[PDB]
C-alpha cells in the first residue's frame, strides 16, 4: 500500500493542539494502523496502536481515532517530533507515511 | 503422523513380543519407565497404546514425562507419571527428501500447553494480539504450525527420527496383553517340578 | 524489555552487509521483528519481516529479490542481510518487535534498537 | 406365557476332567423345575446374574443378541451376530435401533464407536454370565421332537468361549430374523454325577425339596 502522511510539516507552538492525518490508498482494517513518533536522531516509538489504543508509557497528551487521525491534545517540548502511520495489513505491503 | 497429529494405534487382545523390540540394534533411544526393559513380557496390561509420529533429532529428548519445549507441550505430550517405553531412530533415509519434507508439520502457536495425551489438531491462525485475524495471515496472526525441512544433507540435530511410544494402561479388566510364555521340552518317566499353564 | 541493535558497517558497493538485534527481557521466540531503514534527512522506509515463531519472512518489494531476513532463537537474535549493495543504501537501519510473555503479544511495534549506520 | 425349565441349565462348571464321581458345588445355575418365560418377538430384558437361553428353530431365525446397561453409544456393548458362516462377536460402544433385526438386510445399529474388541468363529441352549472380567458363554446343540414345548431332558452345557471384556451387563435383548425361552441363574448349590467318560450325566438341585437336599 501507499500510505500518505499529512502536513508536510506541522508547526505550533507548545501548549496548543495539533491534528496530524495519514490516508490510505484504498479501505484498510483500522485495526492494523498504527502511529510513531521520531525525536530526530533517535528510533522511533509507539504511541497509537490499533489506529485508537494507546501504547504503554504513552500520556494522556496524545489521543488515537480510508482516513485516519493522531491528535495530540496538548504539546509540551517534547512532544515536537516528526510523526508517521504505519500499516500491517496482511504480510506483505506494509509501509510508512512520508512524517510529518 | 506428523508430531501435531500423532497417529495412536491401540493394541489389545494379542501376544507382545517386546523382546524383538528390545533386542534389535535398529533403535537408538529405548527409555523405559516405570518398568524394566527385560521384564516386558511379565507385565500384562488392559491397553498398550502405540503412538507414532515423527520430529527431528534434538526434539527427541522431550519425548519424555516431565519434558517441556515445543514438542512436550505443544503437541504431543506424556505425563510425568508416564508409564510404558519411548522407542526411537533415524530415520534419515527414509522420511528425507533432497528438496526437503515438508510434510511433518508441528505447533509452535497455542493459547495453552497441552493436557497429557491431548491430541490437537486444529489449524485456526493463532491470534498473538487482541485483534481478531478472521481468516487472515498479518502481524500478530501467525498458522499455529510449521513443517520440518527434513533434507538428506541435514546435521544430525535436524534429521528426522521415528518415534513411537508404548503406553501401558491397566485398567479394571483381565489384562489381554501379555508377552509370550517360556516353554521346554516335556520330559516323561522321570520326577520333575512342572508347570502346565497355570 | 530491550531490543539491542549491531554497530555501524561500511562496505563497498556490489558486496552486502549483516546487521543484527538481540532480543532481551521477553519472548523473542513467540515475536516478530521488522527491519526498516531511513537515510538522513529523509523518510523512513519499511525493508520486511520476520515472523521469529515460524521463521517466515515478507519483503517491501523494492529491496525483495536482494534482501534476507532470518533468526536464530539460541542467541534470541534476529538478522538481516542486503545484497547487492548500492550507495543509495546509506541510511540507519532499525528494528523493531512487540511485546510478548509467553503466547500473548502487544497490537504494534513497542520494543525499537537504537539504530545503526550503514555506509555504501 | 411360562414354562417350566425342568432339569435344563446344567453347564460344566470348569475345565476339569472328573471321573465317575460325585461332585458337589456352588455356582451360578438354573434352578430346577424353575418359572422361566416363554417369548413368541424380542424385547429389551433384564440381566440379572446370568441368564439362562435355549430356542427353538428349524429355519434358524434367531441368531444372535446385544448385551450391555445403556445399549444407546453412552457405553460399551456387546453385540453378537451369528450370520451365515461367521459369527462375530464385537465390543463398541453401539447405538443401537429401537427394534434391532435382521433380514432375510441388517439393521441393528446405526453406529459403533470407540471399538475394543473382536472376535470371530433344531434345540439351542446356551448359558451367559459375567464373572471377574470374562463373559462366559456356553453351549448346546441337541434334537428336538416336540413343537412349542421345552423338553424334559438332561445335557451339560459346554463352555464357548470366555471373552476377557470389561463390560457391565444388566439388559440384553435376542437378535431375529420361532420361539425362546429367558431363565435367570441363582447361586445354588448341585450335586453333579460324572460318568467315566467326563460328562455330567445327571445332577440334583440340593435346594429343590427335602430329598434332594
Ligand atoms: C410362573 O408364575 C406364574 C405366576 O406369576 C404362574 O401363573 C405360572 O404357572 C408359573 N409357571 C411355572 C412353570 O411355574
Ligand atoms: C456377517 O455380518 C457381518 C456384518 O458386520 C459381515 O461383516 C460378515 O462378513 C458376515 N458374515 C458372512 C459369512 O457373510
Ligand atoms: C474407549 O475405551 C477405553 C477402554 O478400552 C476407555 O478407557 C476410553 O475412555 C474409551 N474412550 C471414550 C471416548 O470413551
Ligand atoms: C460396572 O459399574 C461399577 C460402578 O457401579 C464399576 O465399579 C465396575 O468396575 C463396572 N464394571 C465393568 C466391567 O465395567
Ligand atoms: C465311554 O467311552 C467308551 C469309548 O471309549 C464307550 O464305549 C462307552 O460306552 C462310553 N461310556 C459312557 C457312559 O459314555
Amino acid at each position: 500500500i501507499v500510505l500518505t502522511q499529512t502536513p508536510g510539516t506541522l508547526s505550533l507552538s507548545p501548549g496548543e493542539r495539533a491534528t496530524l492525518s495519514c490516508r490510505a490508498s484504498q479501505s484498510v482494517s483500522s485495526s492494523y494502523l498504527a502511529w510513531y513518533q521520531q525525536k530526530p536522531g533517535q528510533a522511533p516509538r509507539l504511541l497509537i496502536y490499533g489506529a485508537s489504543s494507546r501504547a504503554t508509557g504513552i500520556p494522556d497528551r496524545f489521543s488515537g481515532s480510508t482516513d485516519f487521525t493522531l491528535t495530540i491534545s496538548r504539546l509540551e517540548p517534547e512532544d515536537f517530533a516528526v510523526y508517521y502511520c504505519q500499516q500491517y495489513v496482511g504480510l506483505t505491503g506494509w509501509t510508512f507515511g512520508q512524517g510529518t | 503422523a506428523s508430531v501435531y497429529a500423532w497417529n495412536r494405534k491401540r493394541i489389545s487382545n494379542c501376544v507382545a513380543d517386546y523382546s524383538v523390540l528390545y533386542n534389535s540394534a535398529s533403535f537408538s533411544t529405548f527409555k523405559c519407565y516405570g518398568v524394566s526393559p527385560t521384564k516386558l513380557n511379565d507385565l500384562c496390561f488392559t491397553n498398550v497404546y502405540a503412538d507414532s509420529f515423527v520430529i527431528r533429532g534434538d526434539e527427541v529428548r522431550q519425548i519424555a514425562p516431565g519434558q517441556t519445549g515445543k514438542i512436550a507441550d505443544y503437541n504431543y505430550k506424556l505425563p510425568d507419571d508416564f508409564t510404558g517405553c519411548v522407542i526411537a531412530w533415524n530415520s534419515n533415509n527414509l522420511d528425507s527428501k533432497v528438496g526437503g519434507n515438508y510434510n511433518y508439520l508441528y505447533r509452535l502457536f497455542r493459547k495453552s500447553n497441552l493436557k497429557p495425551f491431548e491430541r490437537d489438531i486444529s489449524t485456526e491462525i493463532y491470534q498473538a494480539g487482541s485483534t481478531p485475524c478472521n481468516g487472515v495471515e498479518g502481524f500478530n496472526c501467525y498458522f499455529p504450525l510449521q513443517s520440518y525441512g527434513f533434507q538428506p544433507t541435514n546435521g544430525v540435530g535436524y534429521q528426522p527420527y521415528r518415534v513411537v511410544v508404548l503406553s501401558f494402561e491397566l485398567l479394571h479388566a483381565p489384562a489381554t496383553v501379555c508377552g509370550p510364555k517360556k516353554s521346554t521340552n516335556l520330559v516323561k518317566n522321570k520326577c520333575v517340578n512342572f508347570n502346565f499353564n497355570g | 524489555v530491550q531490543l539491542v541493535q549491531s554497530g555501524p558497517e561500511v562496505k563497498k558497493p556490489g558486496t552486502s552487509v549483516r546487521v543484527s538485534c538481540k532480543a532481551s527481557g521477553f519472548t523473542f521466540t513467540s515475536s516478530a521483528v521488522q527491519w526498516v531503514r531511513q537515510a538522513r534527512g529523509q523518510r523512513l522506509e519499511w525493508v520486511g519481516w520476520i515472523v521469529v515463531g515460524s521463521g517466515n519472512t515478507n519483503y517491501a518489494q523494492k529491496f525483495h529479490e536482494r534482501v534476507t531476513i532470518t533468526r536464530d532463537m539460541s542467541t534470541s537474535t534476529a538478522y538481516m542481510e542486503l545484497s547487492s549493495l548500492r550507495s543509495e543504501d546509506t541510511a540507519v537501519y532499525y528494528c523493531a518487535s512487540p511485546y510478548c510473555s509467553g503466547g500473548s503479544c502487544s497490537d504494534g511495534f513497542d520494543i525499537w534498537g537504537q539504530g545503526t549506520m550503514v555506509t555504501v | 406365557a411360562y414354562t417350566n425349565s425342568f432339569t435344563r441349565g446344567v453347564y460344566y462348571p470348569d475345565k476339569v476332567f472328573r471321573s465317575s464321581v460325585l461332585h458337589s458345588t456352588q455356582d451360578l445355575f438354573l434352578p430346577f423345575f424353575s418359572n422361566v418365560t416363554w417369548f413368541h418377538d424380542n424385547p429389551v430384558l433384564p440381566f440379572n446374574d446370568g441368564v439362562y437361553f435355549a430356542s427353538t428353530e428349524k429355519s434358524n431365525i434367531i441368531r444372535g443378541w446385544i448385551f450391555g446397561t445403556t445399549l444407546d453409544s453412552k457405553t460399551q456393548s456387546l453385540l453378537i451376530v451369528n450370520n451365515a458362516t461367521n459369527v462375530v462377536i464385537k465390543v463398541c460402544e453401539f447405538q443401537f435401533c429401537n427394534d434391532p433385526f435382521l433380514g432375510v438386510e441388517f439393521r441393528v445399529y446405526s453406529s459403533a464407536n470407540n471399538c475394543t474388541f473382536e472376535y470371530v468363529s433344531n434345540l439351542r441352549e446356551f448359558v451367559f454370565k459375567n464373572i471377574d472380567g470374562y463373559f462366559k458363554i456356553y453351549s448346546k446343540h441337541t434334537p428336538i421332537n416336540l413343537v412349542r414345548d421345552l423338553p424334559q431332558g438332561f445335557s451339560a452345557l459346554e463352555p464357548l468361549v470366555d471373552l476377557p471384556i470389561g463390560i457391565n451387563i444388566t439388559r440384553f435383548q435376542t437378535l431375529l430374523a420361532a420361539a425362546y425361552y429367558v431363565g435367570y441363574l441363582q447361586p445354588r448349590t448341585f450335586l453333579l454325577k460324572y460318568n467315566e467318560n467326563g460328562t455330567i450325566t445327571d445332577a440334583v438341585d440340593c435346594a429343590l425339596d427335602p430329598l434332594s437336599e
